[PDB]
């Protein structure tokens, strides 16, 4: 029921997040889905975050061995 | 954009569905049972769970 | 003891009883087209309600649009006018001769009795209903109106904002 | 004269109220082992519908004998517990009650 | 001195199993 | 109030060795067996030493007389008092030798007696048969 | 709030109460200094005057006090006629707030990404 | 039924989230395709 909408304001959340803070150029790929933000760095990783609160910081979610 | 998304929690806050369908189940169980019967139980209960002040 | 056994049809109502009770009940209305006790399986079928549409317990006896009362309050006040006249003289009875004061004693009784008797004629279930009524209607309109006052603002504030940036551009 | 099966089952109903009475009942074995207790309990659930619920004194049994009903898929055990149980969710039941009711 | 005391063990759970009869007059 | 004060001090202690394996029986993981058997042993025959000398003083015991404080309220603590006042058994405990005496079910006298020299005989018999050979 | 029955049992029961200790100051007094007697008689009398009055007051402003109970019946059931129709007003009033209120959300959106995709074209 | 899901804040909603998937499951790896996945067999 409400969990699409709550997952849709996560995603926004953390969209005005990354926003606010500057990405480095090597971490320009980054995806947005199910209240979650994918950083995949190749060869490297894949890093899956998200956060609470706006002004609460981001917080470790997932990650992925490549 | 922050105060106004503060605005839409607060309104969202607020309420949608479940009003009307609460509000539904209180019309067709207040069209069920009929005023006479709920009085009569009320007047009988009256007694019973009032605690009148001169019961020792 | 204490405790009263429990009723004795209870125990004659097993499993198989229960699940024999679609048919026994289906033969007995096929056969009918107090009740007597013939079968155990007659006490499932709903009992039949009273014709007199009473029932006596303990001694004591039990059976549309909202699912001259001037005449009352007059006599109600000239009831009371008359109490208190009829307590002066019976106050006065004691003062000067109590060894009768009895006499009038219950009669005032009598007259608080008829008040009771007043009382009973104007039983307040409906006023109650009317009381919780605009209680709850009054509550449910300060609701809705602090929800348009609220939402009213948020547009108001919305559009103070787009004027903002419109004169930014 | 003899009173008929409706006033021995409604006092039944409304003496079933009774944490005592309740207490009592199930602390001898063989009236819960016996299933036609247990029947009849299912069997007097029928009384929550008009107008027999106009019927009845004390309407905290509606929901025991409900609560009893739970007891079948409960388990005896808890018997020790019934007091202690009923007289901490007394408040939220009679709320219930009185939503089920006076709304 | 007391190494420790005892853990109170209360048990007011404890429906009890008193037999109540006399009560009829 | 001798005899009470040591009925008291050994019930204490028997107490505290059965708080003690409740406590190491609550663990999620089960110790060794012979820690088990060690703390089985001790508090049994711990119960064994409070049955013998509850059997020593039952004279005092019965002498005594209960009686409620002055001081203490009754009428804020009598669920207390009831407590400790009731004294049934448990029920699965009755039915248990109610079902044992079932089972069980001038002439009761005669094999009471015949008991007494089948015990006899036997008592004789395995000392004759434990000096047959020689243990030492 | 109370109610102005339950108000008027206590009124009545306080009046009772009231005649009952005059009485019995009465009667366990009679035979005190006269001026003292007197002077205390005339505060209960004022009492009983005073209570009197709150009697008469309450019981004439009983709504409904002198209004026939039926149409009571029909104002109760228009009342909850008028009623449907402002939980009805209420649901589409709900309803285009929730509308207004996601178009909102829509234009937030809209308006998020393309701040994004313009601070990340450089 | 649904009245106490919609009168929940989030706060709350998220423990019950939690406990519904069990452990282990993070109350934010649910996929929104998934997520209409199972609304889709739940409403046939």
């Amino acid at each position: 029921g409400l969990i699409l909408q709550r997952l849709k304001d996560l995603n926004l959340t953390v969209s005005i997040k990354i926003a606010l803070m500057n990405i480095p150029k090597p971490l320009n790929s980054y995806h947005i889905k199910n209240g979650r933000i994918y950083f995949t760095v190749p060869n490297e990783f894949e890093i899956q975050l998200s956060t609470v609160n706006r002004q609460s910081p981001l917080f470790f979610v997932d990650l992925k061995l490549l | 954009l922050e105060i106004l998304n503060e605005c839409h929690d607060e309104l969202k806050a607020l309420p949608l569905e479940q009003v009307e369908f609460e509000k539904n189940t209180i019309l067709q169980q207040r069209s069920k049972i009929n005023s006479t019967e709920l009085l009569d139980y009320a007047t009988k209960l009256s007694k019973f769970t009032k605690i009148p002040p001169t019961f020792d | 003891s204490l405790y009263p056994p429990p009723p004795p049809y209870v125990k004659f109502f097993t499993q198989s009883n229960l699940e024999k009770l679609p048919k026994y009940k289906e033969k007995k209305a096929a056969s009918a087209k107090e009740e007597e006790i013939t079968c155990a399986l007659d006490y499932l079928i709903p009992p039949p309600m009273p014709k007199n549409q009473q029932y006596r317990a303990f001694g004591s006896i039990w059976q549309e649009n909202e699912s001259n009362y001037q005449y009352k309050i007059q006599e109600l006040r000239k009831l009371l006018k008359s109490l208190l006249l009829n307590y002066l003289e019976l106050i006065g009875v004691l003062s000067i001769n109590p060894d009768m004061y009895e006499r009038k004693v219950e009669n005032i009784r009598t007259i608080l009795v008829n008040i009771h008797h007043l009382l009973n004629e104007y039983r307040q279930s409906r006023e109650s209903l009317i009381m919780l009524l605009e209680e709850q209607l009054e509550y449910k309109r300060g609701e809705i109106r602090e929800i348009e006052q609220v939402c009213k603002q948020v547009h108001d504030k919305l559009t103070s904002i787009q004027d903002t940036l419109r004169t930014g551009s | 004269p003899l009173p008929t099966r409706f006033e021995v089952e409604l006092e039944f109903i409304q003496s079933l109220a009774n944490i005592q009475y309740v207490t009592y009942l199930l602390t001898q074995q063989q009236i819960w082992k016996s299933p036609n207790f247990k029947n009849y309990l299912k069997y007097l659930e029928y009384w929550c519908n008009p107008p027999y619920s106009q019927c009845i004194v004390y309407p905290n049994c509606l929901f025991i004998l409900k609560l009893l009903n739970g007891f079948m898929e409960s388990a005896l055990e808890g018997l020790d517990e019934l007091p202690k149980i009923i007289q901490l969710q007394g408040p939220q039941w009679m709320n219930e009650m009185v939503e089920r009711w006076a709304n | 001195p007391s190494y420790s005391p005892t853990s109170p063990s209360y048990s007011p759970t404890s429906p009890s199993y008193s037999p109540t009869s006399p009560s009829y007059s | 109030g001798q005899a009470l004060d040591a009925v008291r001090m050994r019930l204490a202690q028997l107490t505290h060795s059965l708080r003690r394996i409740r406590d190491e029986m609550s663990k999620a993981e089960l110790p060794q067996w012979y820690t088990l058997q060690s703390q089985l042993n001790v508090t049994l025959s711990q119960l064994v030493s409070v049955t013998s000398t509850l059997q020593h003083f039952q004279e005092t015991l019965d002498s005594t007389v209960v009686y409620p404080l002055p001081k203490f309220p009754t009428t804020s603590h009598e669920s207390l008092v009831t407590t400790l006042l009731r004294k049934k058994n448990i029920p699965e405990v009755d039915e248990w030798m109610k079902y044992v005496r079932e089972t069980s079910g001038e002439e009761i006298e005669k094999l009471l007696q015949q008991d007494r020299e089948i015990t006899n005989w036997a008592r004789t018999t395995f000392r004759n048969e434990y000096g047959k050979h020689d243990f030492k | 709030m109370t109610d102005r029955l339950t108000q008027l049992q206590i009124c009545l029961d306080q009046m009772t109460e009231q005649f009952c200790a005059t009485l019995n100051y009465i009667d366990k007094n009679h035979g005190v200094p006269p001026e003292e007697f007197s002077n205390t008689i005339d505060e209960l009398s004022t009492d009983i005057i005073l209570k009197t009055r709150q009697i008469n007051k309450l019981i004439d402003s009983l709504p409904g006090v002198d209004v026939s109970a039926e149409e009571q019946l029909r104002k109760i059931d228009m009342l909850q006629k008028k009623l449907v129709e402002v939980e009805d007003e209420k649901i589409e009033a709900i309803k285009k707030k929730e509308k207004l209120l996601r178009h909102v959300d829509s234009l937030i959106e809209d308006f998020v990404d393309g701040i994004a995709n313009s601070k990340k074209s450089t | 039924p649904h009245e106490i899901y919609g009168s929940m804040p989030l706060e709350q909603l998220i423990p019950i989230i939690l406990r519904q998937r069990g452990p282990g499951f993070k109350f934010v790896d649910l996929n929104e395709k998934e997520l209409q996945n199972e609304i889709k067999q739940l409403g046939s």
